[PDB]
Formats: structure tokens, C-alpha cells, sequence
């Protein structure tokens, strides 16, 4: 839905790296180099950044009135 | 010699033009376009015990989905989300144009409301089938549901 | 050119004709009802198939020719409910779909419906597939082959295509995966908050 | 459902739901419009070897020479205790509307239905002679899948039949009593709306 | 059957003397020789109700094969192990072979319960 | 299987379960007889004054409140079919959660329809069932 | 007992003191209303 | 309870027929109906006899 | 002529005639009544509706086997108010003598040969 604050395996913050990684990958750069120079070398964090859906962008339209 | 990508192009085109649930939509569209009038025609005519009186069934038609808010309301149209929230039935009215025969005279044809039929989602009957993504978001429907 | 059964019986009875002349003929059935007789089943089946492919006949008609040594018949089906699958038509060992068609598909000029209308890909039922000879891959294609598969891994369903490398598992494992993948938790709809 | 059986003796017995007991093959053929055994034999098939198995059935129906003998033989089973004319009429309605209605319920189509029946008998003989194996109930050439269309149109058919029944009742009551001629107030639409 | 047994023996001989899967199999810790053969050498003949795969079109178990073909590959014989991966028709035949247990267990439970109650 | 509890504490497989309780203020033949939705004071079948603590004035519980055990969510009183009786909704005894959403509508026939959706947070624990994409 | 008109997302607000036939908001004819979050502080422990 | 009240009231009807000088055959028919109601009260599902059904049609 | 319909009911009650025969005779007499009086026609329609509801798809269905006595008694119980109304419509000394004593009996449970399914 929204990117987790910390990697599930190791308590490393990956939430702040979502915007740069996503913006640069969408810009036309291979995810490997972007991840390597962003500061995530353990593949436990890479699977956190690589396999994310960002459902929260769609949900804000369908929000409970409450 | 079609490689993997060439054949996957055909498969992706199949899944793109034809939805995941196509058998239901195809059967319901066949029913609405043909079988609705076919049932009326196989019925043929309404004949009563009295000889002079007769009824001929001319044509059948379905309107856009709507509900009767009041006793004699104008049948305002609704969205499937409203039907879900208010426990309504997403159904459309049926008008059958039957002409009355009294003393063996045809008279003038009249179409009457014979009932509401539930319609399949994302079919020819409902308007949400051809709506754009933004309109689907605005009405309150998930853009990805196959119906 | 199908001669009606009553016409055949009349022209054997009313007119003196050879019964063995019509014994070697091929019976022609339509939707399980004996429709008539024909000279040879293969020619009529090919005529019906070509008429359907050219667009003259409807695409819902499926024709098959049995040609058992004891009995030969032609079965024509046009009723609803038949589960039919699309196959690429292969003529003389080369599929009808070509490089230009694939380029148009990739560009988006034509779609799958345009392919089936053009006669390149046809939907066949079990009865018609009885006399079809299919190849999994273009490298397996021979002049004897009649059809080709659009997607070799399309024999699976929606859930059996979820599994990665499913051919390395045992079949009960894949069946149980299909059974228990419907129970998994996740986002069932983007508008789950307004829905009740 | 119509069931055709071959007993230990080569006689063939045809039965269906409303008629108790088993009707002989040649009797029901003569009731449908066939006049002499030659037409029945040639309608079943054209091969003498397979035609020779109908003789015991024909001579079991040898006493039945005309169509009316077959008709009242059936009518004895259909309903017993009424006059011969009533028996003939009852047999006529049950044969027309309860035998093979997919071919047609009108008396004009009756002859056609007879031909169909003969073809069915042919298959049994082809099964008995050893020419063909029994049909597979699992083969998809024999299995059809009904989606929402066929079911939902059957449901609309029954709902419309009930609606027309109620409309006829109300219209006849209004006519014998004397009321408004307009159909708008006699619609009673919910008969469909709720039913579906 | 002899071919499958020979292939299993060859795979076991060429296999490492002491593997984790081998340790599991030989010690009796959730393993068997047939499992080793099917995971390494080849699946073997897949039989439904004790006989080769016969159901399908006339004289064909599948539309991929020629009319009246009695070759081993045609009627439910898989020459590919699970490590190598199964061909589409091989996977179909494996599924057809394994279909039976899913219902045999269910019927067996009720029959055994009834007999034990008696 | 063994699962890392630190991952669970970081939201590895935390989930939410939503349950819906809905009623219709149905009108049945009589003189202006309706099952008005209102908090209950002294009528028969009364559950107890403690169970109506969180029920709002209009008779339906306000969103974002803790619901424990058999708390009432919608207060409904029904006249007898053959003198008020309690048909008010009691939250399931086992289920505990927070009220997520409250919805009020008018049905086609003109009866008041009220829906209350209650959410419950499920953190993975010992005994929870997990499965891979292969049948394990 | 404040409410909210369900048209679009969180369309304005309603008060129970407003009296209309059936259930409607005065602003629009939409038939669906929702109860708002009560103006009280809620303690939510972060597990 | 429903079967019992049916039996009781039908027995009352049979008594009224007996005391009113009714024809013999209608008395025998009512007697047969009473015996059927009793034989349904015990072992409703008996072969050769239609089970009594409630107003909703359930057995 | 209500004499014919009452004699028809007497004949049906004696069991000499089956269900389709009595249905046909009541249909003809209902046509006659609709010609004469619509109220008699609707009474006969109710009587045949009750008879068909009970005697639909019966094991005999007009066969030589007689109708069981309890079925006849029960159906004549259910149609008793309509029979009394028909007798009140036209009074016949000989015919109404047998129907003067038959009364309506309300039953919670009914022996309907036909069910909801058919
Ligand atoms: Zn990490
Ligand atoms: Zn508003």
C-alpha cells in the first residue's frame, strides 16, 4: 500500500529511498546501478524496493468518508 | 518460425481485446440481443377464452438501469456502487410493445413496463462497460474489475 | 451438394438405382441429426472449413470427418455451449500467421479478432480437433501438421499460471496450490474502503 | 428423455416419460407416418447386413398395419378407460408434444421426427454389429457448458409464461365483468421482477 | 519399468556418495529411492487405473500425436525428471496419472469409518 | 515454518479483518408501526446499561471506538407481532475490534438501512497458516 | 450526532438537528450519509 | 403439535359426522383419513404412502 | 345446469372415474358455467385447481387403480366451501342431499402427492 518504513529482515530504513529509486528507474536507468549507488547492498532491502506496488496512490480516490 | 515473443504477442492481444471473463459476457449479450425477442416470438400471441379479445406482442426493449424512488417516480438512473451500498438490485426495466386486439381491431400499439431484469456488470446493458478510467474512478467503481 | 435422406430413399425406391452406390457414400450429420449423404466426407469437410475461414460461413460452425474403417460420417456442429480453443492454421508446414502479421500486432494495427477474421487463427471444438494434428512449437512443425498452438503454457488456468516453474513440481502440489491460493490475504479491490 | 433398448431377442423397444411400458420400434414408426415396413427398413439404414436385424421388430409389429392401429396401441398405454377416439387424440397429443419436441411439436413435423428415430436405431445396430464403440460421456464432443445466457433465457421464458398466464386470467375476469380496456393497469409487472 | 529402474540406478551411481537428499533417503528420514529416481533420473510411465493413458480422441490420447500411435512417449511415459522439467504433454500425462489419489483418499476415509463402526 | 518475529513487529504480514452488521427499519402492517432506531431505556429483553455506553444518541455507534465482546452497535426496538422488544445488534462475543465505518441509507421501500463495519487487527502469531505458491 | 454527505468524497457535513423526509442532505439529493469521527482524543498504542 | 391438533380436530369432525346421521361411505372416508393421519403421526416416512407436508411444503 | 356438475362430483367421489376424465368433464362444465354464470365458473376453476394441485403426476393419474379413499376425503375437505357455494347457487333436492352434510375441515398438514419441485 505504502512503502514500509523499515526493511522487514533488517531494521534498515528504506522508505526515504522509494522516491529517488522510483523516479530514477522510471527515468530510464537500470535498477541495479540505482540500487547500488543509492545505498542498499543487501538483497533483503532490494526486494523491499524492487517489489513494491504503491497502492496508496489509487486508494486516495476510494477513501472512507469517516 | 515464431519465437516466444511473437506468440506471446498473439496471446496478449487475445487477453487485451477479449477480457478474462468473456463467456459470461458473450452469453449475456447473446441473450439480450437475440434471446429476449426469441422468447417473445416463441410465445407468439396471447389468446384468451373469449374469442373477440386478443393480444399481439410486437417488440421488447430494455432501458438504462434505474430504480423507482417513489410510487410514480421518473426512474432515475443509478450506479452499481449505489446498488451495492443501498442493497438494491442493479436491474434495468423492460418495455414490451404489445398491441391490443378488441373486437378484432388492431388499434394503436402500446409499450408497457413488464418488469426489471438484473443485468451483468461490464456488459452491453450497463453504461459502465465503456466508461473511461477517470469516469470509473469518479463514479466509484474499481477500474480493474472484469465484471 | 448434400442429398437429403428422404430424397436418397425416394431415388432408390421410386427410381431403380444401385444401393451399393449410396452405401459407399458418407453420411452427413448436423447437430446430431442425420442431414443427408455426400460423395466423400473429406472434400465436404474441407469445403466447409475453407468457407468458414474465408468469412463466407459463420465462425461458429465446426465440421469433422470420422472415416472409421467400418463407418464414415461428417459431423457439423453449430450449437451453443461447445468449449473451443484457438489454433494457428498451418498450411504446407508453414503457419498462416507471418512476420508481417506479428509486426502489425506489435505496432497495434491489427488485433486477435482481426487475425481470426482473416482466417489465420481458428477456434476449433473437440469434434473438429479429432482430425486435427497439432504441433507445440514451430520447430516441431511438419507438412503433415494441420495446426499450431498459440501458447504452449495456455493449457493452464488462472491459478495454475500463478506457479513459477510448475513443471518441476508434482501434480498434487500444483493442485493444492490452486486450492489454497484462493484463501490468501491481499487487496481484493482498490475501493474496499467504500464497499461494504 | 427417450430411451431406446435392444432386448435379448433382436426386438427394439422405444420408451419415454409419459408413456408407461416399452413401445415397439415399428409400431411407433408407423404411428409417426410410415405405412409399410420397407420405408422403415430403408429409413434405418441402407446396408442389408444391418437392415436384417429389424425383422423381429417388424413382425412384432406385424399386426399393426395402419397408422391408427399404432395410434390406439399407444393410446391404450397413455390413458386407459376412454373411448377409441379419445385414445387416438391423447396418443396424438403425447406423440406430438412429448416425443421429440426439439424437432417440432406440430403434426406436420411428425414425419421428420420419425426419420430421426430411425437414425437413432441405426446407431444401436452399429453398436451391436461391432462397428462402433460406445460413446464417451467424458468426451467434450458430447458435453456442453451452459453459461448465464442459456440459463437466464430459460428463466425469462418461465417468468414470461407465468406473467402471460396471470395476464390472461385478469383480462378474462375484467372482460366477463366489464372494466377498463387499457392494459396499463393490468400489467402486474412484479410477477417477473421478483421471480427472476 | 526396466528402463525406469535402470535410469534410477544410473542416477544414483553418478550421484554424490553423501548428499542431504541422499542422507534423508537412506536413513529413512522422509525419502525413498523412487523419489530420488523421479527427481533426478526420470519420471517414468504414468498409468491411470493401472494402465497407460488411453482417454482422449479416437486412437489418440492427445491431439498432439499421430493417429493410432502406440509409441511410449504418446501414452503417458515421461522421460524427463523434475529437475530437468516436464514437456507440456508430459505434464498433462503426469497430472492425469496423479488425479486418482485426490478422490481415492476421500472415498477410503468413509469406507474405513463405516467398516470400523461395524 | 519459523517466522522472524522482528519482521512481524515491522509489519511483515499484519492484516485487518472487516465485519459488517446491517439492519433495516422494516415497517409491517399496522397503525404507523415501525422499528425505530433509538437507544433503549427500560423495555423488555434489556441487555444491561453497561452494554449501551458507546451507543450514540441517534442509536448507532460512532466510528473509531473500541468494541469489546457483546457491545451493541445499533439500538433497535421492535413492536410485538402478536411492549417493545430488543432486536438490537450485539457484537459477536469472540470478536473484538474497532468500529471502522457507519453508513445510513434509505431502502427502495422506504425503510432506514444502517450498516456498521468493524475492523480487527491481526498480527501473525503461532498457529497462523501460511502457504507458498507451490502447495507448501 | 453530526453526519457527512457521501457525494464525491466527504461532501460537507450534516447535523441531526436538520429534519428532512427520509435521509437526505439539504445540499444535494444523494441518499447516502455517514457518521463522522467523534471529536475525542483516541489513545492508539503502537503495539 | 401440528400433527396432533390435526388428528384431534379431524377426530372431532368424525364424531360430528357419526352423531349427525351421515351416510356410511363419507364416514368410512373420514375414518380412512383419520387412520392415515395417525399412521403419519407415527413414522411419517413410510413407503407406499405420501408423507404429510407443512404449508411451506417441507415434509 | 348445476345438476350435471353435482352428478359429476358424485361420480368422481365414487371413484368410478379417474383424474384426467374428471378434469376434462369439469373443464367442459366450467365452459358451460362461464356461459351461464362467471361465479360458478370461478368456483369450478378453484375446484379443479385444488384437484390438480393434489392430483398432479399421481402414481395412477387416471389409471385403472382406484384413488385412495383418504385422498378423496382430504380433497373434498379442501373444496368443501366451494362445493357448498356451488350448491347454494342452484339447489337440487337429490344432488344436494349428499353435499348437505360435508363440511370444511382445516388441516395444518396435507397429503399432497405433488411437491414444490414438481
Ligand atoms: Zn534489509
Ligand atoms: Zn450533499
Amino acid at each position: 500500500m505504502i512503502i514500509p518504513i523499515r526493511c522487514f529482515t533488517c531494521g534498515a530504513v528504506v522508505a526515504d529511498k522509494w522516491e529517488p529509486f522510483s523516479n530514477r528507474v522510471m527515468g530510464g536507468e537500470d535498477p541495479e546501478k540505482v540500487l547500488t549507488e543509492l545505498g542498499v547492498n543487501r538483497y533483503c532491502c532490494r526486494r523491499m524496493l524492487l517489489s513494491h506496488v504503491n497502492i496508496i496512490r489509487e486508494i486516495i480516490h476510494y477513501t472512507r468518508p469517516i | 518460425m515464431l519465437d516466444t515473443e511473437s506468440r506471446w504477442a498473439i496471446a496478449e492481444s487475445f487477453f487485451k481485446t477479449r477480457g478474462l471473463v468473456r463467456q459470461h459476457l458473450d452469453s449475456f449479450n447473446d441473450f439480450l440481443r437475440n434471446k429476449l425477442q426469441q422468447v417473445i416470438y416463441e410465445q407468439g400471441e396471447i389468446v384468451t377464452e373469449v374469442p373477440g379479445l386478443k393480444i399481439k406482442l410486437g417488440k421488447i426493449r430494455y432501458e438504462k438501469p434505474s430504480i423507482r424512488e417513489t410510487d410514480k417516480g421518473p426512474m432515475r438512473e443509478i450506479t452499481p456502487m449505489e446498488a451495492r451500498l443501498r442493497n438494491l438490485t442493479y436491474s434495468s426495466p423492460i418495455f414490451l410493445s404489445m398491441i391490443p386486439v378488441e373486437n378484432n381491431i388492431e388499434g394503436e400499439p402500446i409499450e408497457i413496463y413488464i418488469g426489471d431484469l438484473p443485468i451483468m456488470l461490464k456488459s452491453v446493458a450497463d453504461p459502465t462497460s465503456n466508461l473511461p478510467i477517470d469516469k470509473l474512478i469518479e463514479i466509484g467503481e474499481d477500474p480493474k474489475d472484469p465484471g | 451438394g448434400v442429398v437429403s435422406v428422404e430424397d436418397v430413399i425416394r431415388r432408390i425406391s421410386e427410381q431403380n438405382e444401385d444401393v451399393e452406390k449410396y452405401m459407399s457414400w458418407s453420411k452427413v450429420y448436423l447437430n446430431g441429426r442425420l442431414l443427408g449423404y455426400y460423395e466423400d466426407g473429406k472434400e465436404l469437410a474441407k469445403k466447409i472449413r475453407e468457407s468458414r475461414r474465408q468469412g463466407k460461413l459463420s465462425d461458429e460452425v465446426n465440421v469433422a470427418y470420422i472415416a472409421t474403417d467400418y463407418l464414415n460420417e461428417v459431423h457439423i456442429n453449430c450449437d451453443a455451449g461447445r468449449v473451443r480453443r484457438p489454433l494457428i492454421i498451418v498450411n504446407n508446414g508453414t503457419p498462416l500467421v507471418d512476420t508481417e502479421d506479428i509486426k502489425k500486432l506489435k505496432n497495434g494495427e491489427i488485433t486477435f479478432d482481426d487475425l481470426v477474421k482473416q482466417g489465420k487463427i481458428e477456434f476449433i471444438d473437440a469434434e473438429e480437433e479429432e482430425n486435427a494434428y497439432v504441433a507445440l512449437n514451430p520447430q516441431d512443425l511438419t507438412p503433415d501438421h494441420t495446426h499450431l498452438e498459440i501458447w504452449p503454457s495456455a493449457i493452464l488456468g488462472i491459478i495454475a499460471s500463478i506457479i513459477p516453474y510448475p513443471e518441476h513440481n508434482q501434480s498434487p502440489r500444483n493442485t493444492y496450490q490452486s486450492a489454497m491460493a484462493k484463501q490468501s490475504l491481499g487487496l481484493y479491490a482498490s475501493n474496499y474502503q467504500i464497499r461494504t | 428423455q427417450v430411451m431406446i433398448e435392444r432386448l435379448k431377442d433382436s426386438t427394439i423397444q422405444i420408451s419415454f416419460a409419459t408413456v408407461p411400458g416399452r413401445i415397439p420400434f415399428a409400431i411407433i414408426m408407423r404411428a409417426l407416418g410410415f405405412v409399410t415396413d420397407r420405408d422403415i427398413v430403408y429409413a434405418v439404414s441402407l446396408d442389408p447386413q444391418i437392415q436384417n436385424e429389424l425383422l423381429p421388430s417388424l413382425e412384432q409389429a406385424s399386426s399393426i398395419t395402419s397408422a391408427e392401429e399404432a395410434l390406439d396401441f399407444i393410446g391404450n398405454r397413455v390413458a386407459i378407460g376412454q373411448k377409441r377416439e379419445n385414445r387416438i387424440q391423447k396418443a396424438e397429443q403425447v406423440i406430438d408434444k412429448y416425443f421429440l419436441p426439439h424437432l417440432g411439436t406440430s403434426p406436420e413435423d411428425r414425419k421428420k421426427k420419425g426419420y430421426y428415430l430411425a437414425s437413432a436405431v441405426n446407431k444401436i445396430l452399429e453398436l451391436y454389429l461391432g462397428r462402433r464403440e460406445p460413446d464417451d460421456k467424458d468426451h467434450y464432443a458430447n458435453k456442453r457448458v451452459r453459461l448465464a445466457g442459456d440459463l437466464f433465457t430459460s428463466l425469462f421464458r418461465v417468468a414470461f409464461k407465468a406473467f402471460v398466464k396471470d395476464l390472461v386470467y385478469q383480462l378474462e375476469k375484467s372482460k366477463v365483468r366489464g372494466r377498463r380496456l387499457s392494459l396499463t393497469a393490468l400489467v402486474r409487472a412484479d410477477i417477473i421482477t421478483e421471480r427472476i | 519399468d526396466k528402463l525406469r529402474k535402470v535410469a534410477g540406478e544410473i542416477a544414483t551411481k553418478y550421484l554424490d556418495p553423501f548428499n542431504n537428499v541422499y542422507i534423508m533417503a537412506i536413513t529413512g528420514a522422509r525419502g525413498s529411492e523412487l523419489n530420488i529416481t523421479q527427481m533426478t533420473a526420470l519420471l517414468g510411465q504414468q498409468s491411470v487405473r493401472g494402465e497407460r493413458i488411453r482417454r482422449g480422441y479416437r486412437e489418440r490420447t492427445l491431439s498432439l500425436f499421430k493417429y493410432g500411435d502406440i509409441a511410449p512417449e504418446a501414452r503417458g511415459f515421461v522421460k524427463n525428471s523434475f529437475m530437468r522439467g516436464l514437456s507440456p504433454y508430459e505434464m498433462f500425462f503426469h497430472a492425469a496419472g496423479g488425479r486418482e489419489g485426490l478422490v481415492d483418499t476421500a472415498v477410503k476415509t468413509s469406507q474405513s469409518g463405516y467398516m470400523q463402526r461395524r | 515454518i519459523i517466522m522472524n518475529k522482528s519482521s512481524i513487529e515491522r509489519g511483515m504480514y499484519r492484516s485487518t479483518f472487516f465485519r459488517l452488521y446491517s439492519t433495516e427499519e422494516v415497517k409491517y402492517p399496522g397503525g404507523q408501526e415501525d422499528k425505530i432506531i433509538t437507544p433503549e431505556a427500560g423495555v423488555k429483553g434489556y441487555k444491561g446499561k453497561d452494554y449501551y455506553r458507546l451507543l450514540e444518541d441517534n442509536g448507532v455507534v460512532s466510528p473509531e471506538v473500541e468494541v469489546k465482546g457483546g457491545d451493541v452497535l445499533i439500538g433497535k426496538v421492535s413492536p410485538p407481532r402478536f411492549a417493545k422488544r430488543d432486536t438490537s445488534i450485539v457484537t459477536r462475543h469472540g470478536e473484538n475490534g474497532i468500529v471502522d465505518l457507519v453508513l445510513i441509507t434509505e431502502t427502495l421501500e422506504g425503510n432506514k438501512l444502517v450498516k456498521v463495519r468493524v475492523r480487527d487487527l491481526r498480527i501473525p502469531e503461532i498457529g497462523d497458516k501460511f502457504a507458498t505458491r507451490h502447495g507448501q | 450526532a453530526k453526519y457527512r454527505c457521501g457525494k464525491c468524497w466527504k461532501e460537507l457535513d450534516d447535523d441531526q438537528l436538520k429534519t428532512l423526509p427520509g435521509v437526505r442532505c439539504p445540499y444535494c439529493g444523494y441518499r447516502i450519509i455517514y457518521m463522522v469521527r467523534k471529536p475525542t482524543v483516541k489513545i492508539v498504542k503502537a503495539i | 403439535t401440528h400433527k396432533l391438533v390435526d388428528i384431534i380436530r379431524l377426530n372431532e369432525r368424525l364424531k360430528e359426522s357419526i352423531e349427525a346421521g351421515a351416510p356410511q361411505l363419507i364416514i368410512e372416508d373420514l375414518w380412512d383419513l383419520l387412520q392415515y393421519h395417525v399412521a403419519t403421526y407415527f413414522d411419517n416416512e413410510i413407503p407406499g404412502l405420501p408423507p404429510a407436508k407443512h404449508r411451506s411444503g417441507r415434509p | 345446469y348445476e345438476t350435471h356438475v353435482l352428478d359429476d362430483l358424485m361420480e368422481f367421489y365414487e371413484g368410478v372415474i379417474g383424474y384426467p376424465e374428471i378434469d376434462l368433464r369439469l373443464a367442459g362444465e366450467e365452459a358451460w358455467l362461464k356461459g351461464v354464470n362467471p361465479e360458478l365458473a370461478e368456483a369450478v376453476k378453484k375446484i379443479i385447481k385444488t384437484i390438480r394441485r393434489y392430483l398432479e403426476g399421481s402414481p395412477y393419474d387416471g389409471s385403472e387403480k382406484p384413488i385412495p379413499r383418504y385422498i378423496i376425503a382430504e380433497i373434498f375437505s379442501q373444496i368443501a366451501p366451494e362445493v357448498q357455494l356451488l350448491v347454494n347457487a342452484l339447489d337440487t333436492e337429490g344432488k344436494y342431499g349428499f353435499l348437505k352434510h360435508i363440511k370444511k375441515l382445516n388441516l395444518n398438514s396435507l397429503a399432497m402427492l405433488s411437491k414444490n419441485y414438481n
